[PDB]
């Protein structure tokens, strides 16, 4: 029923919202260490090369 | 508003948001709703 479906849909909306947030939060952490390793490669290019 | 109508006793449960049935789907459909539903059995004034 429409009332019974809305109860079990919010379980899928909340489940997948926390599945997207957990993905984006980890991409921000990964991209912070790629930038750290990309600032180092730009320093090696300027100084070693 | 105040909608007053007579329904069968076993169909009173169908007077509620989101339900389906003969009364709910073809006679009186509540929105899926702020309000109070009041139902008192009345067989002395109707049944004959």
């Amino acid at each position: 029923d429409p009332p019974e479906a809305e109860v079990q849909i919010d379980r899928l909306i909340t489940g997948r919202l926390q599945s997207l947030q957990t993905y984006v939060t980890q991409q921000l952490i990964r991209a912070a260490e790629i930038r750290a390793s990309a600032n180092l490669a730009a320093t090696k290019m300027s100084e070693c090369v | 508003y105040a909608d007053s109508f007579v329904i069968k006793g076993n169909e009173v449960s169908q007077i509620a948001p989101g339900q389906t049935g003969n009364i709910a789907d073809y006679n009186y459909k509540l929105p899926d709703f702020t309000g109070c539903v009041i139902a008192w059995n009345s067989n002395k004034l109707d049944s004959k």
